[PDB]
C-alpha cells in the first residue's frame, strides 16, 4: 500500500472510516511494523514481579517476550526467542525463574536475557560473541506502577509519549501516595475481531455504554454530563460523566461507589489531583493509550489488546487497586471487576458478542465497499479548556476516536520516529 | 479425593448422578429460573484462572483464594446474573446460545456434615451460537451438594470449575458450568 | 415428559436402558448396521429438526415442526433404504468408511404411558473422523421411547427425536446415524 | 489477474479448464466484485416471508443480508450492516418484527431498512442526513414465488437476466394457476469446495448420476433426453425424457405418479402447451447462473454461498404446487430430505466428491494442467423448434462449458455495458 | 463383544466405573506414579495404526500383532514412560499438557480366569498445553482388568485402545489413554 | 521474489539463516514448483507394495499419488487426480486392486493409471484418445529398496541425485546381501512446523541429541568422537557417533545395539563396506536426502516429511529391518523404534514440542526480522578424507545445515535442472 492510499481510508474532517482497515493482510502486516514495532505496549505492573528473577510473559503484537526483574531492581523486557533457531526460550507464564535454558541445543540464559553459555562452544564456536547473540531487548520504562516497553531506540521516552494524557491516566494511578498494586490473576482470552475496535471503544466510546449495549448489566447490579478527551497527538483519548454515580454504582456497587466519592481516600484524591471534580465527582471513565493498552479508572479494570491478525485478537486483563485501600475494598475490587469487566462478567460479556458480529460481516464485499459514519461531534470541540488538557468535546463524541484514527494514518505512513515526529503540530 | 473414595451405595451414586443429569437439562435448556433455585443461600462459585508454569511450580497453576478468576461468586452476585440472563437486552444471550454439558466420572465422597456430600465429575460443555461458532470446554467440577426437602433433592453450595484451559478459548464465558 | 425432574428409578432398569445405549453405541461406531437396523421398531419415527436462531420472543420456533422440513424425519420403510445403501460398495459417502464415536451420557428415564415403555432423556458427542484428516464433533440430546423386547438387544427403537446443538450443520453431510 | 490472462483460464472452443479458476484467492474477490456484486442472486420464496414484518436472513456472496416483507407487500432486500460501525443489524435467522434496533448504539430502523432514529441525534449527530445512512438496498424482482436480488442498478431485470431459462424454470413453477409453495424449513450445511463445482453440476451434468455417482442412492430407493445451453447467461438444465427410473428412484412412486398421470399433471401439460413438457420429463436438473440451482420433479431448491474458493454453504429447501393434496406436500416434504439433503441418499454422495476434488487441488501439479471438458463438442443444435436455446443430447458439457463462459465474461467485464456487448446479435 | 454382554451386578457396574472415574483423575491431575502402579507387571499397552480402508478391505483397518503401532507396550517400556513423564527435563510434558480423560459407555464382561473381567468403554480426550494448544482425541479402550488387594482393586493387564483417526491430529502423543 | 532476493537469505560464508524462509507464501508455492516438482522424493519400500495391484497412496509436497506394482513387477507413480474434473482416484490408504475407477463419473483406469474406459464414449466423447488423459506420471527408481519419484523427465536419475550419499545410505541399507524390508505399518501425525527444520535436524543436527532435546528420552532407556558429511552438492547431509554406544544402547537397548556392533551380522556388514569401523563402530547415525527424506541408520527409522504450508508438516515414518534377521530382532526393532521415534515416542514426542514452538514464535514480526545463527563448525572442515567421501567435519556442525540451505536457494533460484547442473 502506498501511503497516500493509506491517508485516504481515514477522513477527520468529514468523518469517515474505510472498513477495509479492519481486514486487510497486507495493512495489518505493515502494523506489525509501524505501530506495534515501535510504540509502547503494556507489559503490567511492577508489583505483578516485586523480586529478583520474578518473571512473566506478554507480547509486543505478535512477539512473545518474557518480562524480568533483575538482581538490582530493573526490568527487562527481552524477545522470547532463541536466535540460534528460534526455539522459545521460557515455555511458562511466570514464576521465579534462577535462569532459562532452551530445550533444544541447551543455549543458556540467565534472568537479563543474556546469553551466557553454549554447549561445545570451545570445539565448534570458535569466534563466538555470545554478548552480541542474545534476544532482542525492548525498551522497558514505568509511570506510577504499570511497565510500558518499546522496541524503537528513537521513539520518545514514555514521559513524552503519554504527554498529556498522563492527567487523566492519574484519575487511576495517583490517587494516593502509596500508589497502585495489581491483584495477582491475569486473564486472557480469544475474541476473533480487529484491534482497533477495542482500543476505539476504550478511547471514545462512552456512547455505547449510555444507549443499549449494557442494558442488561445495568439491571444485573440492581446519566447526562461529561467530557471526552483526545490527546492533542498521539491517538489518546478517555471520556467520563460528571457528578451523576448512576453508571458506577449499577458496575461497582454501593462500596466502591463511596470509597470513590466521599470519605477520606477520595478526599486525599481531590487533593493530589487539585481538584474536587477530578477526584470525587469523575462517575466512570474510559481510557486508551495508544495504540493497546485501556482502562476504566473508578472500576479499575486495565488490560492490553493483542493482535492475532485483522480477525482476531487477545485480551489481557488485570485489576488495580490503591495499596493503602483497606483489605475489604481490595476484595470488594476484585470480585466486583471479574463480575463485570471480563469474559464472562456482565458488562463484557456483550462487548465480545458486538465485535465478534461486526468483523464476520465483514467478509462481504459490499460490507467493504462504504465508509462507516464516524461525524458525531464534528467541530464542537474546545482546545482552550482551563480546567481539562486537550480537545475537549461532549462526552458523547467520536472526537477521540477520529484522533485514534488520524493516528493510526501517522504512524502507517511514517518510515521512522522522524518522520512521525514531523506530523505534530 | 486424596485417596480413592471408598464405595458408596448404588442408590446415592444413582442419585447424585441424576442431579447432574436433570442441572444440564435445565442449563442445555435455558431453564435458568430453575437452575438458580439450586443454588444454596451460601453459594461460593468459583472458576480460577489456570497458568502454565513449570513442573516445580505447578502449586502455582491456579489463581488462589484473594486472587483473579474467572467467576467467584455469592448469592447476590449469581442473583444478578439470573437478572441479566432473564432480560431480553442480553445480546450474548438473545440470540441464545447452544449449549450441552456432558457429565461423567462422578465420585462422591460423604462431607464433613451428615446431607453434605464432596463430589468430582468431568465434562465436556459444547457451546455453539449463531451460525457457526463453536466453543469445546472440557473440566472438573469440585462441589459440595447438601441435601435438602425439595423435588431437586439437593442444594449446591459450593462448585468449583477447573478448567482445562490456560487462554480462554472463546470471546466470553456467558452461560454457567 | 421431562417437565418435571423424574422419579427414582430402580437401579436394575437404570442400567438395563443404560447397556443398550453402550451396545447401539458399539453397533454403530464398529459398522453393525444390520443390527443396529435390527434394534428399530416397526413403528420407528426417526426425526432431527432443523434448528434456528432466534430471539427470546420466538424461541418457540427454535426448532422445524412437525410438517415441516428436517435433517431426518424417517419411517422404516425410508430407514430400509438407508441400511441398503450404507452396506454398499458402491456407497461413496460411508466406503471407505468414517470412523464415529457416540459417547453416551446424562440418562435420565420416565416411564411411557403403555407398560414396556420409556421416555428416555441423554446426550451425546458423536465424534466422526475420515480420510485423512476430516474431524466433526456434534453434540446434542437423544429424547427417545424405547420398548422392551426379547430380542438380544432387549429394547427397540420407537421413536427418536435428535436435538442437534448446531444451526447452520458444520459438516459436509450427515452420512451416519446419531 | 489481466482480463486476458483470465480469458484463457477456459476455452469453449476446445473444451479445457484451468483448475486455478477452483482455487485463486485473487480470482476469488474478483468473483465477489463481478459475479455476486451484480447477479441476481436466489434469496428464497415469497411464501417463506408472506406477513408484514416477516423476515429472514440470507446471502449475496459473503454479504449477509435481510430479506423482509413491508406493509405494502415488497419485499426489500438490504445490507445486515449498520452504518455506523458495522454491527449485524440483526442476529436471528428470522421472525416477525415491528422494527429493528441496533444493539451496539441504537441505530433504530424500520422495516424496510431506512434508519429512522439515532440515540442523542439533536447535540452529537446536528447536521445528519438519516436518509442518507441506511444500509445498501438491493434490487428485488420476484419469478413465479422465487426471489431473487441484486445490487446494481444497471443490471438487466430479472426477466431480461433469465431469459429463455424462463422456460425450463416453469416445468417446475408454472404447472398449476394456483403456483408454488415453500415447506417451511432451510437446511443449511457447509462443504469445503468450490462453488462452481456444485453450480456446474446443476447445469450441466446428468452424467453423474447416469453413471457411478448414485449407484448406492438408486438402490435405497428400490438413456434419452435433452441439454439445454442458455444462448447468453450461463444458465443451463437437462432432463430425461420418457424414461422414469430416475424419478421413482429417487421419489418414490407417489411423486412419479403425481407428476406423469392424473389432473395435476395434465393441468401442466396444457399450461406447458405440450404433454411431453408436462408429463415425460424425468429428473430435471437445472442452474440459474451463478448460484441458483433446483431439481424440477424432485421439487428441491437451493443456494450456493462462496465461502472462499475453497467452502461453500448450502442452503436448501422444498417447493411444491399450492393446490396438491396435503398427502403429496407430505410425500413431498420427506422423499426431499431422504435424498438432496446434508443427510440424503443422494447428496451426501454429491459432495463427498466435491470435497475431494477440493483437497487435490492444494498440489501444484494437480493445478497445472487443464481439466477436460470436451464432451458433446460440436454435437449441438440451435434451432430445436420445441426447446429454446442451444440443445445437446442430456450427456454432455455444454450447458458447463456455457456457465464457464459467462464466468469469464463476468470477470473481464468492468460493468453491464461491456457485459451487454458481448451478447450475441 | 461379539455377543451383547449379559447383564452384571450393579455393584460390579459401579466397581468397575469407579476404577475407571479414578484412573482418569490420576491422569489429569498428573499422579503419574500411582497411574503406573495400577499397570500388572503382564501389562500389554497397545494402540493400533488405523488405516481408511475400502469395504472389502477393513479387515486390515487396524495394524496386527507384528506390526507397527503408536504404542505396544510391555511393563518395562511403561516403566521407562513413568522416568521421562516425572523429569524436569522431559520437555513435551514440563510444562505438562492439560488433559481429561471422559470415560463412558462401560460394558462388562467375565473373563476366563476368575478375578478377570474384559471392558469396552469409550471417551473423548481433550488435551489442551501452552497458550492455545487444543487435540480432541476420542475412541474405544478393550481392557482386561485383574483383581488385586490394592485400594485401586484391580490392576490393568491389558489395554488396547481403538483411536478414531488414520492420521494422527497432533504434534506428538505425549500422555497416556 | 527476484532470484537475487532469495539467495540473499542463506549466508553459508558467514553462517546466518533469514527466518522468513520458514514462513513466507509466496517463498513456499515457489518451493513446490522448484523443489518438490523436480527433487527425487521418498514414496517407501519395495516391500510394502511386493505383490502385482498392491498400491499405497503418498505425497509429493502436496499432490497426493498413487504407488502401485504393476503385474511385470514395475513400479508406477501416478497423480491421484482424474482428468476429466479432479476426483481422487482412489480414497482408500492402500491395498490390493486390479483396476480403479473415478467414483464422479465413472472414469476407468488400469493400474498403471492408464485411462482405459470412459463410459458412453461413442456418443459424447467422439475424438477422445484416451492414451493421452491419463493422470500424470512420476519417474520411480529404487535405490536397495526404496523406492523415489520424480515428475521432473530433466532431472538426473536416482543414482546421480544421490551421488556420494549412497556411501552413507548403505550403512542402513547394504548390510546383507538379502537386503532389507519394511516392517508393515506407517504412522501418519501432524505437526505445525516448517518442513526444513525437520530435513536440517536430519541432515546435520547432533548437537540437539548431545545437548538437552533428549535427556528424559535417554533417562527412560536406562535403570564426543563422530564425523558429520555434508554433500559436496545436492543438499544431503550425514553424522554418526564413532566407537561410544551410549545414545544407541540409551535408545534401542541392548539386543539391538549387539547385533549392530559384534556377531556374525554386524562382521558381515564390515565386509560388505570394507570397514570394521563403518559395519561395527558407528553410534547411531542420522541422514537427510534432499529435500525431505531422513532416516536414523541403526534406529532404523525412516520417514518422508510432506508439507502442508510453510507452517506445517505430515511425518510418514516406518521402519526397516535386515531381511535375514532373526525374528526376535525384527521384533525388537519392532519395539523399539515406535518406543522411541514415534508420534508418542519417548525421544520424538520431545522434537514435535520443539518445532511447533519455534513456529508459533514466528508469528512476531521481530521474530522475523533478525538472521538465525548458522555459524556452527564454519570453515572446520576436510574435502579430502581418506575414508568418508564429502566434506567432513565434526559430528557437531551445521557444515551439512548449511550445504542443506545452499542447495535450497539453489533450486528456488533454478528455473529448470540444466540450470541447476550449472551451479555444481
Ligand atoms: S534453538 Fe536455542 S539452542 Fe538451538
Ligand atoms: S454500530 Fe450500529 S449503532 Fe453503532
Ligand atoms: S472426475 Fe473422474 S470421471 Fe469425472
Ligand atoms: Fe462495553
Ligand atoms: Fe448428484
Ligand atoms: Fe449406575
Ligand atoms: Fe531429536
Amino acid at each position: 500500500w502506498a501511503d497516500a492510499d493509506i491517508a485516504e481510508l481515514v477522513d477527520e474532517r468529514t468523518g469517515r472510516l474505510d472498513p477495509r482497515i479492519y481486514t486487510d493482510e497486507a495493512l495489518y502486516e505493515q502494523e506489525l511494523e509501524r505501530i506495534f514495532g515501535r510504540s509502547w505496549l503494556l507489559m503490567g505492573h511492577e508489583t505483578q514481579i516485586p523480586k529478583a528473577g520474578d518473571f512473566m510473559t506478554n507480547y509486543m503484537g505478535e512477539d512473545p517476550v518474557m518480562v524480568v526483574r533483575q538482581k538490582n531492581g530493573e526490568i527487562r523486557v527481552f524477545l522470547n526467542q532463541c536466535r540460534h533457531r528460534g526455539m522459545r526460550i521460557c515455555r511458562a507464564d511466570g514464576g521465579n525463574a534462577k535462569s532459562f535454558t532452551c530445550s533444544y541445543h541447551g543455549w543458556a540464559y540467565d534472568t537479563g536475557g543474556n546469553l551466557v553459555s553454549v554447549p561445545f562452544e570451545e570445539q565448534a564456536f570458535p569466534g563466538l560473541r555470545k554478548e552480541d547473540w542474545g534476544p532482542l531487548q525492548a525498551r522497558v520504562e514505568t509511570y506510577k506502577g504499570l511497565i510500558f516497553a518499546n522496541w524503537d531506540a528513537d521513539a520518545p521516552d514514555l514521559d513524552t509519549y503519554l504527554g498529556e494524557a498522563k492527567f487523566y491516566m492519574d484519575h487511576m494511578l495517583d490517587r494516593t501516595e502509596a500508589g497502585t498494586e495489581a491483584i495477582p490473576g491475569i486473564q486472557k482470552w480469544v475474541i476473533p475481531c480487529n484491534w482497533k475496535f477495542a482500543a476505539e471503544q476504550f478511547c471514545s466510546d462512552m456512547y455505547h455504554a449510555g444507549t443499549t449495549s449494557h442494558l442488561s448489566g445495568i439491571l444485573a447490579g440492581l446519566p447526562t454530563e461529561g467530557i471526552q478527551y483526545r490527546a492533542t497527538w498521539g491517538g489518546h483519548g478517555s471520556g467520563f460523566y460528571i457528578g451523576d454515580p448512576n453508571l458506577l454504582l449499577a458496575i461497582m456497587g454501593p462500596k466502591v461507589t463511596e470509597y470513590w466519592t466521599q470519605g477520606p481516600a477520595a478526599e486525599k484524591a481531590s487533593e493530589r489531583l487539585g481538584s474536587t471534580e477530578r477526584g470525587q465527582q469523575l462517575m466512570a471513565q474510559h481510557m486508551t493509550i495508544f495504540p493497546t493498552c485501556s482502562f476504566l479508572p473508578g472500576i479499575n479494570t486495565i488490560r492490553a489488546w493483542h493482535p492475532r491478525g485483522p480477525n482476531e485478537i487477545e485480551v489481557w486483563a488485570f485489576t488495580v487497586v490503591d495499596a493503602d485501600a483497606p483489605e475489604e475494598m481490595k476484595e470488594e475490587y476484585r470480585q466486583q471487576t471479574l463480575r463485570t469487566f471480563s469474559a464472562g462478567g456482565v458488562f463484557e460479556q456483550d462487548d465480545g458478542e458486538n465485535w465478534v458480529e461486526i468483523q464476520q460481516v465483514l467478509r462481504g464485499h459490499k460490507a467493504r465497499s462504504r465508509p462507516f459514519n464516524a461525524e458525531m461531534g464534528l467541530g464542537q470541540t474546545d482546545s482552550d479548556n482551563p480546567d481539562y488538557p486537550g480537545t475537549i468535546s461532549y462526552v458523547y463524541s467520536e472526537e477521540a476516536a477520529r484522533g485514534l484514527y488520524t493516528q493510526w494514518v501517522r504512524m502507517m505512513t511514517s518510515p521512522d520516529w522522524a518522520a512521525l515526529d514531523a506530523t505534530r503540530p | 479425593f486424596r485417596t480413592k473414595p471408598a464405595p458408596v451405595d448404588p442408590s446415592l451414586q444413582h442419585e447424585i448422578e441424576q442431579f447432574y443429569y436433570w442441572e444440564a437439562k435445565l442449563l442445555n435448556d435455558r431453564r435458568f429460573q430453575e437452575w438458580f433455585d439450586l443454588l444454596a443461600e451460601d453459594i461460593h462459585y468459583f472458576m480460577p484462572i489456570r497458568t502454565t508454569r513449570i513442573m516445580r511450580e505447578t502449586a502455582q497453576e491456579y489463581s488462589g483464594a484473594r486472587e483473579y478468576a474467572h467467576f467467584d461468586d455469592n448469592a447476590q452476585m449469581m442473583r444478578g446474573r439470573l437478572r441479566k440472563i432473564t432480560s431480553d437486552v442480553s445480546w450474548s444471550e438473545n440470540p441464545a446460545s447452544r449449549t450441552r454439558h456432558v457429565i461423567s466420572n462422578v465420585m462422591i465422597v460423604d462431607g464433613e456434615k451428615p446431607g453434605e456430600y464432596h463430589v468430582s465429575s468431568v465434562f465436556i460443555v459444547y457451546r455453539n451460537r449463531l451460525e457457526r461458532q463453536l466453543d469445546i470446554f472440557a473440566g472438573e467440577r469440585k462441589d459440595i451438594l447438601r441435601r435438602t426437602g425439595s423435588e431437586a433433592g439437593f442444594e449446591l453450595a459450593k462448585r468449583t470449575i477447573l478448567i482445562d484451559q490456560s487462554t480462554i478459548l472463546s470471546n466470553n464465558l456467558s452461560f454457567f458450568f
